[PDB]
RNA sequence: AGCCAGGAUGUUGGCUUAGAAGCAGCCAUCAUUUAAAGAAAGCGUAAUAGCUCACUGGUCGAGUCGGCCUGCGCGGAAGAU
């Protein structure tokens, strides 16, 4: 999980759910599109 | 809501034991009980079960919205069951069932034979296909996902242990 | 006719026996002997002077079967068969070269009227005027 | 003795991929780790092997009880394999005459002279499980030099009369020349095999296909490694036909007044070409002669030597060999090589065009300050038909520079036209026009305008992005499956100018036009695309370019 | 929002045609049928076969959706007996 202050909804099918409070964004086929902070 | 427009119809062959918050479902081949939270108002009204969110816990529409989906699965799981098949794609990798134990030909210097708990009648038609049978929807995944986590799908060959319906995304080397 | 299994209309000039690589896949969909589609159409291909893309459609069936529908060549390539060059659309509304009147357009529409139930005479007339303006062609009668 | 090693799968995989008809004989006993028996099915006997010894036992027993039915259903397919081999066993498969161990092989041995069935055997080499079993089939399923059609010397050119000669000692002598290795003792060596006839020690053995006379020295046999002098060579031994003056691939080793062969079929083509370069200049004196004893060994090792740059451009069919012949040079031939790139025509062209570059000349060389501020205009690389690579359009403003000082400016430009601001890449075929030539009297000489013109030409290239005029090869590639779509996409990374995708009965041949400058490690790259499954041709057709843009910063 | 569900079909959409064949990119950017379809968004990809968005054409049978303004909250937030 890459970390950066900006979670920008980037991939076309990008889920966003708030697990534990810190946002981590869920793609389907792209592992590269998953950030975690912010 | 959609969940409030979703009542569940218990059929004949599965008995409920409504001691208020604790419901123990006497079914076909097991006992699928869940001790829910106090954000629910349960009533097996006539035959079709009706539920309700308790006051104070107005977020119990979520907490019983779990429950409406829950008990529907329980009355159909204790009778019919889940076929949970896994596909072993590994070079020299086999699967064979004995009693309640599964072998794991997993490319190690030592064998891995793990015993599997109750609510499991496992089978193996061949070395690469493995049945799992169960009554709870949780236990039919939890014992399945532990095997898959021992050898995850490798996205350079397609190697690994993977589900029947799961479709991996294998890549290409592209350098050498 | 059929449904979500397969329906693509793709065939180009039938002087070439071997399936051209991009056409290949529409024959590479439901397991054909590619010699069969070469031997089906050549009994009627000897009634033409080759050079224009003639279209066929493919449509499939359960076991190993298939079927196909023969029509006439479309008027879009018939616009640029008489005009000499096969590709004229470089600038649509800035080129004024080349005239054919409506009388040529209806006699290449009777061969559509004797073949197909859509692509009717009077409705296609503005689109056979519409494929003229995109190519940069003029029309007068 | 490995996981995933199913014997019955692989022999019944040949009937699907290779399309052959294998009927196996020696089957399997054991779950690959407690494996102890190999099931010979003719005699119906399992063989015990060594506990772990390198070779004690051969203990034959019956079929074990754990495989009493798989031996039943597979022996009945063994005894099928003679009823459809010979027509005479057809009526005793059905009549029920006994199909013994000795009777069935008399039909199946004649099924090896046509080769429709191959005979398969499972076992371990390293675990000493099967090796002692595998030898008895060789004398009964592999053919002998006296059971085969023997030496068949045709004629020369008169008439096609193929003559089966005798496999015994009662014929004129005959052999063939192959595996012709080398040594620092005698020079050339051979690994030759005589088919029939006997030779004595010392003979005028010729090579009758290429008209040369040789004499037969001291013949030596090996344990594949050790020198053992074989004096009297009997019919069928394999030895070293030593002392051949010249010898090629597969010519005869035969006394005159005898039958004569003339046969060389399938001369290969070593494809991948790398250019070896010496370390010292004393090395090229001994690396120019490296081709002597090395290329004499084998035709899978060629040297496509250039006509101008005089470097040694080797050619192999695999870089895996072009590994080894450098390592063959290393410790015994004692060569230090610097393996680099082949000679590709690298004629620097020009992308951009400089406007005006003035050669700054100011020096009191001959007494007074010999000046020479001459300026040239970078003209486009002269295209079309231009035999002269130097096209100096000397445009003197009003014929101001005298004829005596015309060679001066000419020399300067010519010197840098043959040179290159990158790695000495000739900027040849590039037409160059003189803008203005400053002329003087006591300040006018040769260096005056020569030195100036030299710098001026180089200055221009720095702001003219000289690219690379390059040769383009007609490259074909033959790949069977639908794995060429990854290839031609990866070929599109390399300016392979596509022609068309065509097919054969088993192969999908792709036609393309690839820059010879973009060859580099082409062989090793397709060998990781095609997995080595490729067999194709290499020719030449056009001539194009390859991106450089080095003048920007790389070029000083 | 999901299961059935056609992805109605003129066309090869040029150019330059080697494939730039709706899926590389610049100019057009009409539509034969309009109760469902654009000379077009990605993946499959040299091109396409596979899978969708397009209208949800038929079922559920009620609410639902994208942004503007504020009350507060979370992440951003790592230091040295």
């Amino acid at each position: 999980m890459k970390v950066r202050a900006s979670v920008k909804k980037l991939c076309r099918n990008c889920k966003i759910v708030k697990r534990d409070g810190v946002i981590r964004v869920i793609c389907s086929a792209e592992p590269k599109h998953k950030q975690r902070q912010g | 809501s959609r969940v409030a427009k979703a009542p569940v119809v218990v059929p004949a062959g599965v008995d409920v034991k409504i001691n208020g918050q604790v419901i123990t479902i006497k079914g076909k081949n097991g006992e699928l009980t869940r001790t829910l939270n106090d954000a629910v108002e349960v009533k097996h009204a006539d035959n079709t079960l009706t539920f309700g969110p308790r006051d104070g816990y107005a977020d119990g529409w979520a907490q019983a919205g779990t429950a409406r989906a829950l008990l529907n699965s329980m009355v159909i799981g204790v009778t019919e069951g889940f076929t949970k098949k896994l596909q072993l794609v590994g070079v020299g990798y086999r699967a064979a069932v004995k009693g309640n134990v599964i072998n794991l030909s997993l490319g190690f210097s030592h064998p891995v034979d793990h015993q599997l708990p109750a609510g499991i009648t496992a089978e193996c038609p061949t070395q690469t296909e493995i049945v799992l049978k169960g009554a709870d929807k949780q236990v039919i995944g939890q014992v399945a996902a532990d095997l898959r986590a021992y050898r995850r799908p490798e996205p350079y060959k397609g190697k690994g242990v993977r589900y029947a319906d799961e479709v991996v995304r294998t890549k290409e080397a592209k350098k050498k | 006719a059929k449904k979500v299994q397969a329906y693509v209309k793709l065939q180009v000039a039938a002087g070439m026996a071997n399936p051209s690589p991009p056409v290949g896949p529409a024959l590479g969909q439901q397991g054909v002997n590619i010699m069969e589609f070469c031997k089906a159409f050549n009994a009627k291909t000897d009634s033409i002077e080759k050079g224009l893309p003639i279209p066929v459609v493919i449509t499939v069936y359960a076991d190993r079967s298939f079927t196909f529908v023969t029509k006439t060549p479309p008027a879009a390539v018939l616009l640029k068969k008489a005009a000499g060059i096969k590709s004229g659309s470089g600038k649509p509304n800035k080129d004024k070269v080349g005239k054919i009147s409506r009388a040529q357009l209806q006699e290449i529409a009777q061969t559509k009227a004797a073949d197909m139930t859509g692509a009717d005479i009077e409705a296609m007339t503005r689109s056979i005027e519409g494929t003229a303006r995109s190519m940069g062609l003029v029309v007068e009668d | 003795d490995r996981m995933g090693a199913n014997f019955l799968k692989v022999v019944n995989q040949i009937k699907t991929r290779l399309g052959a008809n294998p009927v196996p004989l020696q089957l399997a006993i054991g779950a690959e780790e407690h494996f102890t028996g190999v099931v010979d099915l003719v005699k119906m006997k399992a063989i015990n092997w060594n506990d772990a010894d390198q070779g004690v036992t051969f203990e034959y027993e019956d079929i074990p009880a754990d495989m009493v039915e798989l031996a039943n259903e597979w022996h009945q397919n063994l005894i099928e394999s003679a009823a459809e081999a010979s027509e005479e066993l057809m009526e005793k498969y059905l009549g029920g005459e006994e199909l013994t161990e000795a009777e069935i092989k008399g039909a199946l041995r004649q099924r090896v002279l046509n080769n429709e069935i191959i005979l398969v055997t499972c076992g371990s080499a390293f675990k000493n499980k099967g090796v002692q079993a595998m030898l008895d089939a060789v004398i009964d399923y592999l053919p002998s030099p006296v059971d085969v059609p023997a030496i068949n010397g045709i004629l020369d050119d008169g008439k096609d009369t193929p003559a089966e000669r005798h496999a015994s000692d009662d014929e004129p002598f005959s052999a063939l020349a192959f595996k012709i290795a080398t040594d620092p003792f005698v020079g050339n060596l051979t690994f030759f095999r005589v088919y029939s006839g006997v030779v004595n020690s010392g003979d005028t053995v010729l090579n009758s296909v290429k008209a040369a006379r040789e004499r037969f020295g001291r013949i030596v046999q090996m344990h594949a490694n050790k020198r053992e002098e074989i004096k009297e060579v009997r019919a069928g031994d394999i030895a070293a036909a030593i002392g051949l003056k010249d010898v090629t691939t597969g010519d005869t080793l035969c006394d005159p007044d005898a039958p004569i062969i003339l046969e060389r079929m399938e001369f290969p083509e070593p494809v991948i070409s790398i250019a070896v370069e010496p370390k010292t200049k004393a090395d090229q004196e001994k690396m120019g002669l490296a081709l002597g004893r090395l290329a004499k060994e084998d035709p899978s090792f060629r040297v496509w030597t250039d006509e101008e740059s005089n470097q040694t451009i080797i050619a192999g069919m695999g870089e895996l060999h072009l590994d080894i012949i450098v390592d063959r040079m290393k410790r015994e031939f004692n060569v230090e090589a610097n393996v680099g790139k082949p000679q590709v025509a690298y004629r620097e062209t020009i992308r951009q065009k400089v406007t005006d570059v003035e050669g700054k000349h100011a020096k009191q060389s001959g007494g007074r300050g010999q000046y020479g501020h001459v300026v040239i205009d970078m003209y486009p690389l002269e295209p079309g038909s231009n035999p002269k690579g130097y096209e100096f359009i000397n445009d003197i403003k009003g014929g101001v520079i005298p004829g005596e000082y015309i060679p001066a400016v000419d020399k300067g430009i010519q010197e840098q036209l043959k040179a290159g601001p990158l790695a000495g890449y000739p900027v040849v075929d590039m037409g160059i026009r003189l803008h203005f030539g400053s002329y003087h009297d006591v300040d006018s000489s040769e260096l005056a305008f020569k030195l100036a013109a030299s710098i001026a030409f180089k200055e221009g290239f720095k702001k003219a992005k000289p690219v690379l005029l390059e040769p383009i090869m007609k490259v074909e590639v033959e790949t069977p499956e639908e794995n060429t779509g990854d290839v031609i996409g990866d070929l599109s990374r390399r300016r392979g100018m596509l022609k068309g995708q065509e097919s054969e009965v088993t192969g999908v041949k792709i036609h393309a036009e690839v820059p010879l400058s973009e060859m580099f490690g082409y062989a090793t790259q397709l060998r990781s695309l095609t997995k080595g499954r490729a067999s194709y041709t290499m020719e030449f057709l056009k001539y194009d370019e390859a991106p450089s843009n080095v003048a920007q910063a790389v070029i000083e």
